[PDB]
Parts: structure tokens; sequence; C-alpha cells
């Protein structure tokens, strides 16, 4: 129903290309460099990452948000 | 050889022990469950060829080429519309991580000793 209020919108959600190859870092000899932090807890072992944002590390699902 | 590994992958479509994609194939290669991997060469691939190898040159990791993602994504059964013969359209899977239990066939075997010579 259009009423004369301006009508708000659902949160389209910004597509990233091709992220996990900016996780691993291959240079020109024998190593995998990990670039961004990792998981601790005992439910991930080591399958998910972290945030990289300005002030903290927010994990993806165990909210283990380590804050500089 | 080829027919392995369409037999191998429907029997990994069949049990469900397979991770398509890239994501959740990285994840299951950290995971350290893995015992097969394929990769499909000679694609538009500017790095994520060498981050794959760079993958997939760890430790116990296998390697099997195709020539095109259209093959091996229809060996997984990654889109299966209108199959009464050609399908509609199969979109490509860049690699695969599988999960093998049931491993009772000489097509298993020969490809075992394919790999180990």
């Amino acid at each position: 129903k259009s009423y004369t209020t301006p009508k708000k919108n659902k949160h389209k959600r910004k597509k990233v290309k091709l992220a996990v190859l900016k996780y691993y870092k291959v240079d020109e000899n024998g190593k995998i460099s990990r670039l961004r932090r990792e998981c601790p807890s005992d439910e991930c072992g080591a399958g998910v990452f972290m945030a990289s944002h300005f002030d903290r590390h927010y994990c993806g699902k165990c909210c283990l948000t380590y804050c500089f | 050889v080829n027919t392995a590994l369409q037999e191998v992958l429907k029997t990994a479509l069949i049990h469900d022990g397979l991770a398509r994609g890239i994501r959740e194939a990285a994840k299951a290669l950290d995971k350290r469950q893995a015992h097969l991997c394929v990769l499909a060469s000679n694609c538009d691939e500017p790095m994520y060829v060498k981050l794959v190898e760079a993958l997939c040159a760890e430790h116990q990791i296998n390697l099997i080429k195709v020539d095109d993602n259209k093959k091996l994504g229809e060996w997984v059964g990654l889109c299966k519309i209108d199959r009464e013969g050609k399908p509609r359209k199969v979109v490509g899977c860049s690699c695969v991580v599988v999960k093998d239990y049931g491993k009772e066939s000489q097509a298993k075997d020969v490809i075992e000793e394919y790999f180990k010579c």
C-alpha cells in the first residue's frame, strides 16, 4: 500500500569476490601463511575464522569478540 | 581412471560423504579428514590455481586433473534439472574433497594403485 510516508527496504547484502583466496597467502616458496585470526574454541577447532575489523575481531558463531 | 572417479563420486553422492565447492572444501582440507582431491586445470585461474596447489600440497593429498569444470560437475550431481536425457544446465564445480566409507570396489583399488605409482 503506497502511503505518503517513505517506504523502507530490506538490507541487501554486499557480494565479495573470492574472499577465501584472500585469507591464505601463497608466496613463491613452499609455505602457507595465515593473514587474519583463527578460532580457539572447542566447538570450532580450526575451521571458521574471525572478522578483521578496525577495533575488534568477531567470531563467526562462537562470539569470541576480542577488542584491542 | 575417469570411470573410477565417476564411481567414487556416485558413491559419495549416495552416501553423502562429500564436500563440494571451495569454501567448505578448504574447511574440510584444514579439518584433516580428507582422502582424495580433484582439480579441473587450464581454466580461468589467475591465482586460484596457485592457491589450490599450495593447499593440496600439504600431506597425504592426491590429485586428479580434469579438462573442464563441466565434466566433474556432471559426475558430482551438482545441478540436475530436466533429467530426461541431457540436463538443462549444469554449473561447474572447481574442487571436491571426499570422504570414503563404502570403499568396496575394484575401481577404487585401481585408482589407489594409480595414486601410489
